[PDB]
């Protein structure tokens, strides 16, 4: 018997199964790109996602149902989350770096000036406007949440996390929109590949923060959450607040200074 | 027979470090030289003695008539 | 005035190791001189500087697509 | 470090077995690949 | 004597000339004769004879510093088998150049060379210090 | 709904030598074979892929 | 009691020196690898035009 | 639980020499090999 | 910057309800209708060819390989100019 | 505005979890979350090293800032001493 | 061109090169003074029975270690930027040349005041003429008046390539899009040797450059000849 | 930071303490022969006497030879401390190294 | 049993062997072409008579040894196995994502070699450079494949980066603060901080690359306003770090087996290389463009990346005379782990020197993409790497394995090896000084002696492998099992016995704060 406080984790497959269903996505994107052919790209999405589901799972069962989770085990959580988020930011900065090379040294095939020739940019006060009031307001509706989980109040931590996904959706749902109204596209030269690529991670983002707050929101229905342990939630929370200051970033950058 | 005399017998490594260094030092401050008299003064006077009375249309004609160029025959 | 041209002059404009924008500029510049002195039914020679700088500094492909491009009413910059 | 004598001595007779197995395996594959290599392109 | 891989957390003996004085003695149980011994040495030392000494000082010591300290020949056998594998080496070049590589170009026949030489005398190439410096332009020949 | 916790507690604290991915029960099993099946069969299905590819079709 | 080294040491040094020596001699003046040195002092210019 | 000390803690046997240094032959072999195959694999294409 | 608001007694759930019901979505609401106004379709770009523009270097892995993701038939020209 | 129905830890923390907050309520350490604080460490009053076995590792950091640990084993038995300090060191089991 | 068993820089063909001839022979100086420096330290340290294994105090030395190098970087860097922004400096050039890199060949033009073009390829080996070089001549060449301050531009038709001539000290990369410019002077006339220096796919290796450096009269003749 | 004579002192005193355990003789020794130093005959004197009072013959002449071995290539040393030893070495009986052929390798 | 231990692991030792494994497999992937390298070089003329597979070799030669050998083998090898024990922690932060770091490098490597496989391969450079990594010049899989290696292989480390960070910042004894930690954890800490910002950004840079290839982007395409010299800067970014994160693990290593061998507690000025490697790693940030030099960039620019790269000298000056300062007054043991850090001092400097002589952007100029700069990172990074991990692996051999292995024969491989080395890389200055450039296949007849030289150097570094890979089957054949191995007092990684039980640390260490 152990007599420290940090987790020896049971003998697990999703590692494997984690590592093979990377393989598959990969090999099958090529398969797609040059072999006109879904396959293995889909056989990986389906194994990727059976073990994101299987693993987090089994995060749950050691926490909640098992006790593992210690102070010393969620601190170790809590830098592993603040460290995650930290490469994630590393990983935008590449496309603001690409956005604003591209954007202060216009080349002579765009016409030598930003916006390039034969481009016609969103208006920043329409739609984007919107955009950035819903992911704000979805940061005043998170913080209303943890307040109340951390007051004990079921009701209004349900409440107030049912309407930051709401709103995480409503945002979702307005890009998906701007995205088939946009009279560029993302091959129009390095205008289109900067805004696309760039709000278009920022989606995938707001999506994988959504499916974060919803998986939240089903265990705080299943009472998996005490008013004082509640890793997952904050974290969620956090990975929330990073996808909407990223949203802040691309708004000032790409659709207002890059209009 | 007599006494043997009394020897230093504190600080050996030291007093050996200090002597030592003084002698890696002046290995480079004494080769510094090595490099600099026999490659860099050499290179700076074979340039020098070089170029200062060297004629370059006589050089060009001695490799025109040696036949080198594609411009000049 | 300034005939007896050698090269294109240093431009203190574009002073470092990158002369897109100076190929760039002189182009448009000739153009833009041009077209201004057809619509006032004058010299288009006064623009002939312009046209040394560029066919000077700019590569011949450049150039050649950047024309077919005019023709084409496909150049994007402002003429 | 200290170690006990060998549970399984390896006597010079099996070292030279051993080293002699080893350094075939590394130069035979690759020694056929670059002597056939005039083959494979005139092929 | 003998050490059990069981003991690692045990205090155990070293022969190191850094640490003279090990943890344990190199022989920790005694026969009838040896704790006889162990004994005498309670009284005055000068009536132990040399070799009670001599096993007094192997019951605590392994090695003396003499012994921990010697020389070996192991240089011999690491320098010439270094050596040995090296000309193994060379066996291995002599099989890739009979083997492997076919004929170098025919820049590098004799006479190729020659003319190419005048050439690059012709072109001056590094009349500085590299190589044109080195013919004698005068003499028609190398520089002695 | 109502606060079912202790019931799962007890469930996955029983002490019967199962790893976690299989405490849950025979579901447990079934989705974890589906897994591996998919992950080692698409694996093999990639080599496939591979050897396929790595030869011309003029 | 003499370990390896002892016994065998001066045999593999004298040996292995002898055995080095000789196969990069050979290797490197006999099987016709073209080294490529320095005309100087050496070649004797050629008219080439 | 598993079993644990020298020649254990690996997963390659090394009960038997011979057959420990077939199957290192084997896995440094492959690995070693695996590039010649590759130079051969792509000239043979044309 | 205190925003102009000016609250603070204890950071707590109240407030934050307060914040989202009072400012939060008010805000969202506003800016919905004002979205709802300057809705309705800006006329479609007239097509010019432009080289730096509907860039092939490869067909696409869906469709016929000429048609962006989400292409919108009404204001995404091919490049060879709207569709038909 | 605000009822219940959010578990307390009290209610519903389990396994190591409830035991480390069980034990922290009686002033307890038996998972070795806090750094215990040095005795005299003389002969007379020995550093306690509590252990559920007969043997523990003791790192020995001999002076403040020591950027140096000392490292052994202490044994069931008579107090040792750091082979670095001389600080004593006694095993209490459990 | 680089000679057989080379050790050094190729000799300078410009005043620049020469210049960065002494800058080399004053950093290798210091190269060698060190690296001698720590081996003999090393092997000091290596050949002696005496110990001291207690703990030894590091502040008094490390001022030694850190302010000797920080003054040794100084002493490399002031004649670094020196040559750095002498290479920079406006020379007020007499000819633009354009060179234009392509798989696997460069091309030239000299558009000043017509319209000369050309492509410069590698003599394949079999086709060498006696005497010739390996791999480096081209059956063009980049005829340049000597003596004189030419501005060289380098752009790309396809991949990245890179216009290097070592002797002259020049390597301008070739980048499609992007106009790249450096200036050229030749002391003395010549044929001077250069190879792509970016990898740019399977001939990378067979792209050689060659300048043919000739009096003025000689290179405006060629020049009229080429059109 | 203290003379040598301080120093000195400090260790005669460390050794000198009638009731000098096993492990504080061991413990000074190890420590004593990590300096840059070969140490006085009356540091070495201290530590020989406190090895008759813990009856333990081996180590005094262990202790000898960590003299001669800290000496390195100083070969005066050794032979000069042995000299200043002499009267001590008969007194208690101590056999050298050298006189029980423990210095043959 | 098998599967659950070695396929389902959550144990940082049985990891930590499987990531040695992999690494010394990739090793001889790397080694053989490298030879491949050299065998094309070893006379004038062509071997392969294939450029195209030529240039895939060379790419390949280079992946393979960064992120298959020496980043597997430093931090997936002995960061595993050494970290957690050095700490008296039970095991790493996240015990099972562990596991998924070391599965994720197989299928990478997979995808590497079907880059190789299909199509005509990615003959690109590692550097993977636009347009000729686009999809007109690299038309086809191979360079998609080659991204999606990179993509696995970069998702390995950064989640391996997370789990040391906190292991190494939550996991010691709470009396311990991280100036108690031993200078490899140190090492391990901040290559995962260089790794945890580093690769995103290449992350970035290669998925732009493959929009280019696959969805019409023109990040890099000039026809669409892109630039292919903003690829050269989030690669740089990223692959300036990449070479400190090479070596990092390894100073750690030689600051352990050199205090080690000298017989010394500690390292000599234990906060001044903390100091110099938390100096280094900050440095490594800011000096990216001193690989593009050439590239046409403002003088400037030029002048502030060559000042900012030099100052790099300093801290690193401070370990290299640190180590020097823990040999003085050491009791040497000659063993064949102190000849490796040895050698790997004295090589490292070397290469190091010459890293300065590029660091002069003037100088840089005529040395840029020639064999000047093949010479310095095969000295600094090719041998400073190789000679750590070599010194790490026979010093610890008998930790993680129970058995000693024969010195004799290591101290011949280590010979045998520092003239090979040698042989290859020395002459190789002379061919760059003298204008050689890098990545060819073949060259103007002048080179030939030095190319023939370096090539036969090559052929006696391979004799070494093999004799490495018979030293290793010696020591399994002969099963001569460790007893008692010193200074325990300081190493605490040796005091669980060789090889530790699977379960270390069940009670940990206690460590009181006075
Ligand atoms: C391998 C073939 C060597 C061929 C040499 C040709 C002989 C010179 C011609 C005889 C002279 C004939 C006249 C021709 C002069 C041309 C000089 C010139 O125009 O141009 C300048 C030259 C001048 O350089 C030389 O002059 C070469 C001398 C080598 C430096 C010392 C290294 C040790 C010797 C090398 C052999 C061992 C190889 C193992 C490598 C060891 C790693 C350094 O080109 C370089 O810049 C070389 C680049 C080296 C930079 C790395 C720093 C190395 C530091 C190590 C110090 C080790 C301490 C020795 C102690 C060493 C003990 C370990
Ligand atoms: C282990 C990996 C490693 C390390 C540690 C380094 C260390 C350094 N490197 Fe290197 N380098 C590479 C691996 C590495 N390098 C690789 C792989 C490439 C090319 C990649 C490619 O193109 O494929 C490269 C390329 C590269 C270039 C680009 C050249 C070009 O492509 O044209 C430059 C230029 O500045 C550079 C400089 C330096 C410097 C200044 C250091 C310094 O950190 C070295 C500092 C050390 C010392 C100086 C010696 C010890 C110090 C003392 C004894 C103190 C006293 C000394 C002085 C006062 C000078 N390196
Ligand atoms: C509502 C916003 C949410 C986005 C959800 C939409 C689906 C795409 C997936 C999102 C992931 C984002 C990045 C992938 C890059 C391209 C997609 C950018 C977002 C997008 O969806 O852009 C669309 C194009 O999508 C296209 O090409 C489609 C191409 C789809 C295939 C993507 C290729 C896979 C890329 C590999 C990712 C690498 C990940 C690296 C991980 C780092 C490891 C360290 C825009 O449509 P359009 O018709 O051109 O213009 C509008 C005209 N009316
Ligand atoms: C189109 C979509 C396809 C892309 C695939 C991605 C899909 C979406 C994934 C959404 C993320 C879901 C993560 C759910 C994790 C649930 C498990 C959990 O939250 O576990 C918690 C620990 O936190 C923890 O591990 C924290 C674990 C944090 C996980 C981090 C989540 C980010 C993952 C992003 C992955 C891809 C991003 C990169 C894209 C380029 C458990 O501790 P507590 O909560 O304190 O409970 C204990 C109490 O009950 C005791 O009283
Ligand atoms: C960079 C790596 C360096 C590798 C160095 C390799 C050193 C040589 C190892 C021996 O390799 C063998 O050599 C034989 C020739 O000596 C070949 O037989 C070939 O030649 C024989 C004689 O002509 C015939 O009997 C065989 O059929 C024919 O396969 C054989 O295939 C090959 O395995
Ligand atoms: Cu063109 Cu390399
Ligand atoms: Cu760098
Ligand atoms: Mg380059
Ligand atoms: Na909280
Ligand atoms: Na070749
Ligand atoms: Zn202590």
């Amino acid at each position: 018997h152990q007599t420290h406080a940090y987790h020896m984790v049971n003998p697990s497959p999703w590692p494997l199964t984690g590592a093979l269903s990377a393989l598959l996505m990969t090999s099958g994107l090529t398969m797609w790109f040059h072999f006109n052919s879904m396959t293995l790209l889909m056989i990986g999405l389906t194994t990727n996602m059976l073990t994101m589901y299987q693993w987090w799972r089994d995060v749950i069962r050691e926490s909640t149902f098992q006790g593992h989770h210690t102070p010393a085990v969620q601190k170790g959580l809590r830098y592993g989350m603040i460290l995650f988020i930290i490469s994630e930011v590393l990983f935008f900065t590449g496309f603001f770096w690409a956005f604003y090379h591209s954007s202060l040294a216009p080349t002579p095939e765009l016409g030598g000036c930003w916006p390039p020739t034969g481009i016609h940019p969103l208006n920043p006060l329409e739609v984007p406007l919107l955009n950035t009031s819903v992911l704000l307001a979805s940061g005043v509706s998170i913080t209303w949440a943890h307040h109340s989980l951390m007051e004990g109040d079921r009701k209004h931590m349900l409440q107030a996390l049912f309407i930051t996904i709401t709103l995480g959706v409503y945002f979702t749902l307005l890009q998906a929109s701007e995205y088939y109204e946009a009279p560029f596209t993302i091959s129009d030269g390095v205008y289109g590949s900067t805004f696309f690529v760039a709000t278009g991670f920022h989606g995938l983002h707001v999506i994988i923060g959504s499916t974060f707050l919803i998986v939240c929101f089903f265990r705080q229905l299943k009472f998996h959450f005490t008013s004082n342990h509640h890793f997952g939630f904050e974290a969620a929370a956090w990975y929330w607040h990073f996808v909407d200051v990223v949203w802040l970033f691309l708004y000032v950058s790409i659709y207002w200074w890059g209009s | 027979s007599t006494a043997l005399a009394k020897p230093q017998m504190r600080g050996l490594l030291a007093r050996r470090l200090r002597f030592h260094i003084v002698g890696a030092f002046m290995v480079s401050l004494g080769f510094a030289t090595f490099y600099k008299f026999a490659v860099a003064e050499k290179r700076k006077k074979a340039y020098a003695d070089f170029y200062r009375n060297y004629d370059s249309m006589k050089d060009f004609e001695e490799m025109r008539k040696a036949g080198i160029f594609q411009s000049a025959k | 005035k300034i005939k007896n041209y050698q090269t294109a002059p240093f431009d203190s404009r574009f002073p470092n190791q990158n002369q897109t924008r100076n190929c760039w500029q002189n182009y448009l510049d000739f153009h833009r001189c041009e077209k201004a002195m057809t619509a006032k039914g004058g010299d288009v020679s006064v623009c002939e500087w312009y046209r040394r700088v560029y066919k000077s500094l700019c590569p011949i492909s450049w150039v050649s697509t950047w024309d077919d491009r005019r023709a084409e009413g496909t150049f994007p910059g402002k003429i | 470090i200290t170690a006990k004598p060998a549970k399984t001595p390896t006597s010079p007779k099996e070292q030279a077995i051993g080293l002699s197995v080893t350094f075939l395996s590394f130069l035979l594959p690759a020694g056929w690949v670059l002597y056939h290599l005039d083959n494979y392109k005139k092929s | 004597s003998v050490v059990k891989s069981e003991d690692y957390a045990l205090p155990s003996y070293v022969d190191r000339r850094d640490y003279p004085l090990p943890d344990v003695a190199h022989v920790k149980n005694l026969s009838a004769s040896q704790k006889a011994l162990k004994e005498k040495e309670k009284a005055s030392w000068s009536s132990l004879s040399i070799d009670e000494k001599v096993e007094l000082y192997r019951l605590k010591f392994k090695e003396s510093f003499a012994e921990m300290n010697r020389s070996t020949n192991e240089w011999k056998t690491v320098v010439g088998a270094a050596m040995f594998f090296i000309g193994f080496t060379a066996l291995l070049l002599i099989w890739e150049k009979h083997y492997v590589y076919g004929p170098i170009p025919h820049t590098f026949e004799e006479e190729w060379v020659a003319k190419q030489t005048k050439r690059m005398l012709d072109m001056k190439v590094a009349p500085i210090q590299g190589f044109s410096a080195k013919w004698d332009y005068d003499k028609n020949e190398w520089k002695k | 709904f109502e606060n079912r916790v202790a019931e799962k507690q007890k469930l996955f604290q029983e002490d019967n030598g199962l790893p976690v991915h299989l405490k849950g029960g025979a579901t447990d099993n079934i989705l974890y074979r589906v897994t591996m099946t998919l992950c080692l069969g698409g694996t093999l299905y990639s080599l496939y892929c591979l050897g396929w590819a790595s030869f011309p079709h003029k | 009691a003499p370990d390896f080294h002892d016994k065998y040491g001066n045999a593999v040094l004298a040996s292995g020196a002898t055995f080095c020596v000789a196969v990069w001699v050979y290797m490197a003046t006999q099987i016709g690898i073209e080294w490529n040195p320095s005309p100087v002092g050496r070649v004797t210019p050629k008219e080439w035009r | 639980h598993y079993e644990e000390g020298p020649g254990k803690n690996i997963p390659f046997s090394v009960e038997n020499k011979w057959r420990l240094l077939a199957m290192m032959t084997l896995f440094f072999g492959s690995g070693f090999a695996a590039p010649f195959f590759i130079v051969r694999h792509q000239l043979l294409k044309k | 910057a205190s925003a102009a608001k000016g609250d603070h007694g204890g950071t707590g759930a109240r407030t934050w309800r307060f914040l989202t019901f009072g400012l939060a979505l008010p805000s969202v609401a506003l800016c919905t209708l004002n979205s709802w106004l300057h809705s309705g379709h800006r006329e479609r770009p007239a097509f010019i060819p432009y080289h730096h523009l509907r860039i092939r270097t490869k067909p696409f892995s869906w469709g016929d390989g000429n048609h962006t993701f989400f292409h919108n038939p009404r204001v995404n020209p091919l490049p060879t100019g709207y569709e038909k | 505005a605000s009822g219940g129905g959010v578990p307390t830890d009290e209610e519903q923390a389990t396994g190591l979890e409830r035991e480390v907050m069980l034990a922290a309520r009686k002033g307890q350490d038996p998972y070795n979350i806090l750094a215990p604080k040095a005795t005299s460490g003389t002969k007379e009053d020995p550093n306690l090293v509590p252990s559920i076995t007969n043997k523990r590792i003791v790192g020995c950091i001999c002076e403040e800032d020591n950027s140096t640990v000392i490292w052994f084993w202490l044994h069931k038995g008579e107090a040792q001493r750091c082979p670095s300090c001389g600080t004593h060191y006694k095993l209490v089991p459990h | 061109m680089a000679y057989p068993m080379q050790l050094g820089f190729q000799d300078a063909t410009s005043p620049i090169m020469e210049e960065l001839l002494h800058f080399h022979d004053h950093t290798l100086m210091i190269v060698f003074l060190i690296s001698s420096l720590v081996l003999y330290i090393i092997s000091l340290m290596l050949t002696t029975k005496l110990t001291h294994t207690s703990t030894m105090d590091a502040q008094e030395v490390e001022t030694i270690w850190t302010i000797l190098p920080a003054i040794i970087l100084i002493l490399i860097a002031l004649p670094s930027l020196r040559i750095l922004y002498m290479m920079d400096e406006i020379n007020n050039p007499s000819l633009t040349v354009k060179t234009m890199g392509h798989q696997w060949y460069w091309s030239y033009e000299y558009t000043d005041y017509e319209d000369l073009s050309f492509d410069s390829y590698m003599i394949p080996t079999s086709e060498l003429k006696p005497g010739e070089l390996r791999l480096l001549e081209v059956d063009n060449r980049v005829v340049l008046p000597m003596e004189m301050t030419i501005r060289m531009l380098v752009s790309s038709e396809d991949v990245l390539h890179s216009w290097a001539v070592p002797s002259l000290g020049l390597k301008t990369d070739a980048i499609p899009g992007r106009l790249n410019q450096t200036t050229l002077m030749s002391s003395r006339p010549g044929l001077y040797y250069g190879q792509c220096s970016e990898i740019c796919g399977s001939n990378h290796s067979f792209m050689p450059i060659v300048l043919e450096l000739v009096p003025l009269k000689y290179f405006e003749k060629w020049s009229a000849s080429m059109l | 930071h203290e003379t040598d004579e301080e120093f000195d002192a400090r260790w005669v005193t460390y050794f000198n303490k009638p009731d000098i355990d096993a492990w504080e003789l061991r413990k000074g020794m190890n420590t004593l022969v990590g300096y840059d130093l070969v140490p006085e005959p009356k540091i070495i004197d201290a530590a020989l006497r406190a090895c008759r009072r813990l009856n333990d013959f081996a180590s005094a002449v262990r202790i000898l030879e960590v003299v001669k071995d800290k000496a390195g290539p100083h070969k005066e040393i050794y032979p000069y401390v042995i000299q200043e030893l002499r009267p001590t070495l008969n007194e208690l009986g101590i056999s050298t190294p050298e006189e029980l052929g423990l210095d043959k390798v | 049993m098998f599967i659950n231990r070695w396929l389902f692991s959550t144990n940082h030792k049985d990891i930590g062997t499987l990531y040695l494994l992999f690494g010394a497999w990739a090793g001889m992937v790397g080694t053989a072409l490298s030879l491949l390298i050299r065998a094309e070089l070893g006379q004038p003329g062509t071997l392969l008579g294939d450029d195209q597979i030529y240039n895939v070799v060379v790419t390949a030669h280079a992946f393979v040894m960064i992120f298959f050998m020496v980043m597997p083998i430093m931090i997936g090898g002995f960061g595993n196995w050494l970290v957690p024990l050095m700490i008296g922690a039970p095991d790493m932060a996240f015990p099972r994502m562990n596991n998924m770091s070391f599965w994720l490098l197989p299928p990478s490597f997979l995808l590497l070699l079907a880059s190789s496989m299909v199509e005509a391969g990615a003959g690109t450079g590692w550097t993977v450079y636009p347009p000729l990594a686009g999809n007109l010049a690299h038309a086809g899989a191979s360079v998609d494949l080659t991204i999606f290696s990179l993509h696995l292989a970069g998702v390995s480390s950064i989640l391996g980066a997370i789990n040391f960070i906190t292991t190494i910042i939550n996991m010691k004894p709470p009396a311990m603060s991280q100036y108690q930690t031993p200078l490899f954890v140190w090492s391990v800490m901040i290559t995962a901080v260089l790794l945890l910002l580093s690769l995103p950004v290449l992350a970035a840079g290669i998925t732009m690359l493959l929009t280019d290839r696959n969805l019409n982007t023109t990040f890099f395409d000039p026809a669409g306003g892109g630039d292919p010299i903003l690829y050269q800067h989030l690669f740089w970014f990223f692959g300036h770090p990449e070479v400190y994160i090479l070596i990092l693990p390894g100073f750690g290593m030689i600051s352990h087996i050199v205090t080690y061998y000298s017989g010394k507690k500690e390292p000599f000025g234990y906060m001044g290389m903390v100091w110099a490697m938390m100096s280094i790693g900050f440095l490594g940030f800011i000096v990216w463009a001193h690989h593009m030099f050439t590239v046409g960039m403002d003088v400037d620019t030029r002048a502030y990346f060559t000042s900012a790269t030099m100052i790099i000298a300093i801290p690193t000056g401070v370990k290299v005379f640190s180590w020097l300062a823990t040999l003085h007054g050491g009791n040497i043991k000659w063993s064949p782990a102190m000849m490796w850090a040895l050698g790997f001092i004295f090589l490292f400097t070397v290469g190091g020197l010459t890293g300065i002589v590029l660091a002069n952007s003037s100088l840089d100029i005529v040395l840029h993409d020639t064999y000047y700069v093949v010479a310095h990172f095969h000295y600094v990074l090719s041998m400073g790497a190789v000679f750590a991990i070599m010194g790490g692996f026979v010093h610890w051999f008998p930790l993680f394995s129970g058995y000693t292995l024969n010195d004799t024969w290591a101290k011949i491989h280590f010979a045998i090896m520092f003239v090979g080395v040698n042989m290859t890389f020395f002459p190789q200055h002379f061919l760059g000084l003298s204008g050689m450039p890098r990545r060819y296949s073949d060259y103007p007849d002048a080179y030939t002696m030095w190319n023939t030289i370096s090539s036969m150097g090559s052929f006696i570094s391979l004799t070494a492998v093999m004799l490495m890979v018979f030293i290793i089957w010696e020591a399994f054949a002969s099963k001569r099992e460790v007893l008692t191995v010193d200074l325990t007092t300081t190493n605490l990684e040796w005091l669980n016995g060789c090889p530790p039980p699977y379960h270390t640390f069940e009670e940990p260490t206690y460590v009181n704060l006075k």
